[PDB]
């Protein structure tokens, strides 16, 4: 079944690369969204830790 | 004379020869607690930073086009 799916993939790529281009664009968009979300989470955690250090360094 | 004698007595008993050296121990305990809290905070910060760094590496190294 896997080989049948891969043969279908070959025939589709040689018959219609626009679908492959659209899929690549969608994957790139999803990767960009995931990277932005991870960066936002890291920034939130870093700001929380910065406030924690500023409140704890009162000595 | 009484005022000067009291002043000299307070002078000699304040820091000249006061057998009470426990103030140094109290300062030791205070500073040690402070530096222990600082070390614990730094350790928690580095642990969180390492977790985030690994989660970020997993997405950076495995994505290129």
């Amino acid at each position: 079944t896997e080989c049948f799916f891969l043969q279908k993939r070959l025939q589709l790529s040689v018959q219609k690369p626009d679908q492959v281009i659209k899929e690549d664009v969608s994957e790139l968009r999803s990767e960009l969204q995931r990277k932005d979300a991870l960066v936002q989470k890291h920034l939130t955690k870093l700001r929380h830790w910065q406030q924690v250090l500023e409140d704890i360094n009162v000595q | 004379l009484m005022k000067l004698v009291s002043d000299l007595k307070q002078f000699l008993i304040l820091n000249d020869f006061p057998s009470v050296n426990e103030a140094i121990d109290q300062r030791n305990q205070q500073l040690r607690a402070l530096q222990e809290e600082c070390d614990r905070k730094l350790i928690t910060l580095r642990d969180e930073v390492s977790i985030d760094l690994y989660e970020l590496e997993e997405e950076y190294y495995s994505s290129s086009s």
